[PDB]
C-alpha cells in the first residue's frame, strides 16, 4: 500500500481524508494536491469520486503526522461509468486512492457524444486527461475568453481556431467549412495563422456607403460644437445622392432614407454642402443658380443638380445657409483627404461592390481561407469603432440572410460564422458614451440574436470588467485565464454560471496556459492546461531596449523628413 | 436469422413466463437455455427431444458456462458481463457473512489461487482500525487434495495474510465460533471453511444476512436454497479474479 | 390540498412513490417563478406543467379545455413541446402599431439622446389627431381620443405630416400657410388634418417655427417603417388587421382554437424586443380587465383565465432601471402586482433570475428552482424567498437533472421533487457548428446570400 487514506468524516457535500502512511512520497505532489480526484470505495467496482479542495498536513515532535485532506464528491463511478451528481452517502470510513487514468478520463469523455467532441486543453492536474467540450455547443452559444496579460490569452484564442480549422471529417483534402473572423488591434495573430487573408489599412477597402445613418454621422461628424441647420444638410446630401445612384425599380427608390446603406458619392455630397454654403436668395427668397445646362430653382426635384463643382449661384443677398455651412466643408474634407481614412474614405471604397466586400469580410473571393484577420491596429481610434460595427453589421446580416434563402432552397449547406473580438471592451464598453455607442449595438445584437443566425461572437479580453453586462451575460461559455486585477475578479464571479471550490484565491493563481473553462459545453467547470500551440501568436513590437542601447542614428531621421513630405 | 434479430425474441418469452427481472432472464435463464439446445443439437443419435422437462432444467440455481458466449465477445466482455449481473456492488457494502466457495482442481497452479484470494479479500472486507462493523469474506474450497490445500493455506500465512479455520491449535476440534469472532477480527484478513463439512455448521452460528459466492468449472456443491446464492461457471480459477 | 383542487406534475425527489400536489387554483392565480440554470432542464419543468394544465379535462367533454397559456418564446424551443398549439414568428405575427400606448410608440419613434420637446409634442399631435380622422363609427368618441388611446392611424401619413411641418412657412402674422389641389389654407385644427399627404406646397416669407428641427425626427422614422424587420409591425400587414383579430391572434381564439399560443420572438430585434413584449402584455391585460367588468356587472362564471409565460424574463423586466426595457418592466409589473384580480397572471421563468426586478420576482408567490450553480443567482433567491424551512434552499447547486423545489402558498411544504419527465421535450433547434464546420467549404451557397440581399 503506497497510499494509505481513510474517510474519517462526511458532510452532506465535504469530506475529510486521513492519510496514515504515506510511502511514496511522491503520490503526495501530483495526486493529493488540490483539485486532483480522490477515489472513495471499500471495493473496486463501484467508487465515490471526490475533488480536493484544501488539506493540511500537521506534524508534531512526538505524536503522529496526521495528513488531513478535504474533499468534496462530485459523482459515482460503476464499473468504469462515471454518473454526475454526487450526494450518494459514502458511510465512513472507507479506503481512500488516488483516481486511475481511466476514472478521471471517464469524468469528461462519456458526457460528450465521441462525434461532438471538440479538444483543445488537457486537465492541469493530470495532463494525459485530454478534456473535451460539446463542440457544437462551444460556438453556437458565444465564447468570452478572459484573462490579463502575461498569461497568454491571445494562445488561448489562437490554439482553439486552429483546432476548429483543423476539425473536420474525412472525405477531402484540406479547407474545411470553418469560418472564423479576427478583430486583431494588437496584430497578435499575423503569424499564428499563416493561411489567412490578413486585412491591415493598406489592403482593406470597407465602403463608407455601407454605414448607417448613426456611423455616418459620428465618422464625418464633431461631438458638440455642430448646429441643427447644418446637421441637416447633410442628411439632404447624402439621402437624396442615394437615391439617384440606385439604378432599381422606383418603389424601393421611395424606402431609401438616410439611415439605408445604399451607395452614394462622397465628393457630390461636399459639392452639394459647397454650393448651399454659397447660395444667394432672391427677393422671393427661392435659391436660383445657373449650370452649363441653364438656369434653374433649387428646389426638390432640381437639388440633385447642386452636385457638380461648375454650378454658379447668382441673387442678391445671403441665402438661408450662406456662411453657415463653411465650418461643414473644411471637416468633410479634412477626412476624405485624410491617408488614414483612405482605406475607408478613398477612391477604392467608391469603385468596391458589396458583393467584393463581403467577399473580403469572409475571405470568399480568389483567395479563400477558414480565418480571416482584420488588422485593425493601423485603424484609427475614433474611427475604429465606426469600423468594426460596419464589419459586425455586414457579418450578421450575412448570417440573417443566410437562412432567409433556407426557407426557399431548405438546403442543408450553410456558413456558420464566429468573429473574434479581441480587446472586447474597447468596442462594447460597460460605459455608455456615444463614441461608442456605434460598436456597442453592433456586437450586441450578434451577441442577442447571433445565435439563431449562425453568427456568434468570441469576446477575447484582457481587463473584463469594461464589457457590458448585457453582452458579457449572453455569453454561455467562459474560458477564463489568469485574472488578476480584482475588479476584473469579482466582474467575472458574479456573471459566471458556476463557481468551482473555492475561485476567489484561485484566479490570480493560474499560470501561463492555465485556464478555467466553465459553461454549458463542458460537462463540469474544470481547471485545464490550453495545448501549447507550435505556431504561436506574437506581434511585432518594438524592442525599445534593444533599440535603445545601440549607437545614435542619424541616418533615419532624414528618411522620415522626406517621407512626410514625400519627397 | 442475425444474430441480433433473435437476441430481442428468445428472451421474451422467458421473461413473462417466469416474471422475473431482466438480470434473472435474460443473463441467468437464456444463457442456460442456449447451452441444452446445443447439448441436444450436438448429441450424435438423439437430436430431437420433447422439450417438456427442458423448462425446469434451466432454472436451477447455478449459472452454468456459455462457450458461445465465451468465444464471440472475447474474455473482457463476458466476465465484465457476469460481474454486472449477480455481483452488483454498492457504494457501501454492509458487513454481510459473505461465503466464497471456490472449485479446486490439480490442473490451477497455486500461484494464482493467491491473486484470486487477494482479489476477494481485499474487495469483500473492511478491517479499518475506525470501523465499528469490520467483516471479511469466507473462503471455502472443495474438489483438491488436502496436501495441495495445505500448501496454499500454508503459502497465504507466510505473506502476512492472516486468516483462522475454525482449528486454532493442532489436533483440535472444529470450533465454529472462532470464524464468527474472525469476522469481527481487524488483525483476520479472511476465513478459510475447510471443507463441507465445516460449511454447514458456520450458517447454524451465524445470524446476520449470509451470501453465498460459489465459482465452479465443473462441479457444484449443493448449497440450502434460503441463502442468496451466485452459482457463476467459469472456464478457468483465473477468471474468478475479474467477476469478484 | 382536496382532491378536485389537487395539481400533480412532480414527485418527490428521495421518495417516487410519494406523489406531490399543489393547490391548483392557488398554483396558477398566483404568479410562477421557475427559475433553474441553463442544462438542468429548466425548459423541461415550464413545459411539463402547461402540459398537465392543457389535459387538466374534467369528465364530460372531448374538445379542448378552458387553459389558456401564451409563451414568449425566445429560444424557440416549444414549438416541438406543443404541436398542438399556435407558434407565431414575425413571419406570421402581425402586431399593429397603433395599439401601442404612449409610452410604446414614444420607444419605438423618440430619440431618447435626442430629447427633443418640439420632436415629443408633434408625434403626439401627429398621431393623435389621425386616430381621429380614421374613426368611422360612432362620433361620440371621435373628440375623445387622447394619444394613448387604442385606434387606427396612418403612419406613412403621420411621416407625411411630421415632414410637412419640418417645411413650415410663416407670414407676419406668424401663421403657417398651405397650397394644395384644393387652394391656399392656414395652419389650425381645422386644416390640421390636410397636412397628412405628400401633396402640399408650403407658401410664406419667413422660417417656421419647426422649420429643419424636425429633419433628425423625419429621418428617424422612415428608418422603422421602411426596416424589412419590423415588418411584421410597422408593415401593410399592421394597416389592414384590426383589434379582435389581433387579440384572436393572441390568445388563439381565431379559427384554430388551442389552449397555447406560442410567440416566436426570436425574429424580434432585440431593440424592439421590450416594445412587443410589453404591446402583447399589455393588451392581454387590459383584456382580462374588460373581461372581469363585464362579468362583475353581469355575475357570469364563463371567466377566461390566461397565463402568461415570460422565458427569458429578465430580457423582459430587468432589474437595471435603463429607459430601453421600462415599457415592458412596468408592463410586466402591471400583470405582476394586479393582473390576478383580472385573470391574467404570469410565469416568470430565466435561467438567470439575478436581473429580475425584486418588485416583479417577489410577486411570483409560487416559486419553483431547478439546479443553480452561480452564487449571485442563489443569493438573489434566498433573500426574495418565501417562508421556508430551515436548509433545503441550500440544495440548489447540487441538484441532480430534473430535481425542483417548490414553495409558496399553493404548496403544503416546501421540498426538494423530481419533475415528471418530458414526452414531448421542449428542443430548440440548434445550429450545430461543429457538425457545419467539419464539412467541405461551401462553395454554392455565397451568391445565394449576397443576391437575395439586394432583392433579386
Amino acid at each position: 500500500n503506497d497510499i494509505n487514506a481513510e474517510v474519517v468524516s462526511v458532510s452532506p457535500n465535504k469530506l475529510k481524508i486521513s492519510v496514515d502512511d504515506l510511502e511514496e512520497f511522491k503520490i503526495a505532489e501530483e495526486k493529493l494536491g488540490v483539485g486532483s480526484y480522490l477515489r472513495v470505495s471499500d471495493n473496486q467496482d463501484v467508487a465515490l469520486l471526490a475533488i480536493i479542495d484544501n488539506f493540511s498536513i500537521e506534524v508534531k515532535e512526538s505524536q503522529k503526522q496526521k495528513y488531513m485532506i478535504e474533499a468534496s464528491p462530485i459523482g459515482l463511478v460503476k464499473n468504469g461509468k462515471f454518473y454526475r451528481g454526487g450526494d450518494s452517502l459514502a458511510l465512513p470510513p472507507k479506503k481512500v486512492e488516488p483516481a486511475k487514468l481511466d476514472e478521471i478520463i471517464s469524468i469528461y469523455s462519456d458526457s460528450i457524444d465521441i462525434n461532438d467532441r471538440f479538444t483543445f486543453s488537457s486537465l492541469s492536474l493530470n495532463t494525459k486527461v485530454s478534456v473535451p467540450v460539446n463542440g457544437n455547443r462551444f460556438f453556437n452559444k458565444h465564447i468570452a475568453i478572459v484573462g490579463s496579460t502575461g498569461s497568454g490569452k491571445s494562445h488561448t484564442v489562437a490554439k482553439i481556431l486552429q483546432k476548429a480549422v483543423d476539425e473536420k471529417q474525412e472525405g477531402y483534402k484540406g479547407l474545411n467549412n470553418s469560418h472564423i473572423i479576427i478583430f486583431d488591434i494588437h496584430s497578435e495573430y499575423e503569424n499564428a495563422f499563416p493561411n489567412s487573408n490578413v486585412l491591415n489599412v493598406d489592403t482593406l477597402t470597407l465602403p463608407y456607403w455601407l454605414l448607417n445613418g448613426d456611423e455616418l454621422e459620428e465618422l464625418f461628424l464633431d461631438t458638440e460644437a455642430n448646429d441643427h441647420n447644418q446637421r441637416n444638410v447633410f442628411r439632404q446630401a447624402i439621402t437624396l445622392n442615394k437615391k439617384i445612384h440606385f439604378q432599381g425599380d422606383p418603389a424601393t427608390k421611395e424606402i431609401i432614407s438616410f439611415h439605408s446603406p445604399y451607395y452614394f458619392d462622397i465628393n457630390e455630397v461636399i459639392n452639394y454642402i459647397n454650393n448651399r454654403n454659397n447660395e444667394r436668395k432672391n427677393k422671393d427668397n427661392e435659391h436660383i443658380w445657373s449650370d452649363e445646362e441653364g438656369n434653374f430653382k433649387f428646389d426638390n426635384e432640381n437639388a440633385h443638380r447642386l452636385f457638380k463643382e461648375n454650378v454658379t449661384p447668382d441673387g442678391s443677398s445671403a441665402g438661408a445657409l450662406n456662411g453657415k455651412l463653411l465650418n461643414f466643408v473644411d471637416r468633410l474634407q479634412s477626412k476624405i483627404f485624410d491617408k488614414r481614412l483612405d482605406f475607408i474614405l478613398g477612391e477604392g471604397s467608391k469603385s468596391v461592390t458589396f458583393k467584393e466586400t463581403l467577399e473580403t469580410l469572409i475571405s470568399y473571393g480568389k483567395d479563400k481561407s477558414n480565418i480571416t484577420i482584420l488588422d485593425v491596429s493601423g485603424v484609427p481610434f475614433e474611427v475604429l469603432s465606426i469600423c468594426v460595427s460596419l464589419i459586425s453589421r455586414l457579418i450578421f446580416e450575412f448570417g440573417y440572410h443566410s437562412k432567409k434563402i433556407k426557407r426557399k432552397s431548405n438546403e442543408n449547406q450553410d456558413i456558420p460564422i464566429l468573429i473574434v473580438y479581441e480587446e472586447a471592451h474597447k468596442y462594447a464598453p460597460k460605459s455608455d458614451l456615444s463614441k461608442y455607442r456605434t460598436s456597442k449595438e453592433a456586437i450586441e445584437r450578434i451577441a442577442k440574436e447571433g445565435r439563431k443566425y449562425g453568427v456568434t461572437l468570441l469576446l477575447a479580453s484582457q481587463r473584463p470588467s469594461e464589457i457590458s453586462e448585457t453582452i458579457f451575460s449572453q455569453c454561455n461559455t467562459f474560458i477564463s485565464m489568469r485574472l488578476t486585477n480584482p475588479d476584473d475578479q469579482n466582474y467575472v464571479k458574479r456573471l459566471l454560471p458556476d463557481t468551482v471550490g473555492d475561485i476567489t484565491n484561485l484566479l490570480p493563481s493560474l499560470k501561463e496556459g492555465e485556464a478555467l473553462i466553465m459553461g454549458d459545453s463542458i460537462s463540469i467547470p474544470s481547471i485545464v492546461k490550453i495545448e501549447k500551440c507550435t505556431i504561436p501568436p506574437s506581434s511585432i513590437d518594438i524592442k525599445y531596449l534593444d533599440e535603445w542601447r545601440k549607437e545614435w542614428v542619424d541616418s533615419e531621421f532624414d528618411k522620415i523628413i522626406e517621407q512626410w513630405s514625400k519627397s | 436469422k442475425s444474430f441480433d434479430d433473435q437476441k430481442k425474441e428468445t428472451i421474451q418469452i422467458i421473461k413473462n413466463h417466469f416474471q422475473c427481472e431482466d438480470y434473472e432472464a435474460e443473463h441467468y435463464l437464456y444463457s442456460n437455455a442456449f447451452r441444452k439446445t446445443y447439448d441436444i443439437s450436438c448429441n450424435k443419435k438423439d437430436r430431437r427431444i420433447k422439450k417438456s422437462d427442458f423448462v425446469e432444467s434451466i432454472n436451477k440455481s447455478k449459472v452454468l458456462f456459455n462457450i458461445w458466449f465465451y468465444q464471440y465477445e472475447g474474455r473482457k466482455e463476458y466476465l465484465r458481463k457476469l460481474k454486472e449481473s449477480f455481483i452488483r456492488r454498492s457504494v457501501n457494502t454492509s458487513p454481510y457473512a459473505r461465503f466464497f466457495i471456490l472449485e479446486f482442481q490439480d490442473k490451477t497452479d497455486i500461484k494464482t489461487v493467491k491473486d484470486c484470494i487477494y482479489k476477494i479479500q481485499s474487495n469483500w472486507s473492511n478491517l479499518s482500525k475506525r470501523t465499528d462493523r469490520p467483516y471479511s469474506p469466507f473462503l471455502l474450497f472443495h474438489g483438491t487434495s488436502d496436501a495441495n490445500l495445505y500448501e496454499l493455506k500454508n503459502q497465504l500465512f507466510n505473506e502476512d495474510l492472516i486468516f483462522t479455520d475454525g482449528y486454532p491449535f493442532k489436533g483440535s476440534v472444529f470450533t465454529p465460533k472462532m470464524l464468527i469472532e474472525g469476522f469481527s477480527n481487524k488483525e483476520i484478513h479472511f476465513q478459510f471453511i475447510n471443507d463441507i463439512d465445516d460449511f454447514n455448521e458456520t450458517l447454524n452460528s451465524i445470524n446476520i444476512r449470509k451470501e453465498v459466492y460459489q465459482f465452479y468449472t465443473e462441479n457444484c456443491l449443493d448449497i440450502p436454497s434460503q441463502l442468496p446464492q451466485v452459482n457463476i461457471q467459469v472456464k478457468d480459477f483465473a477468471d474468478i479474479k475479474e467477476i469478484v
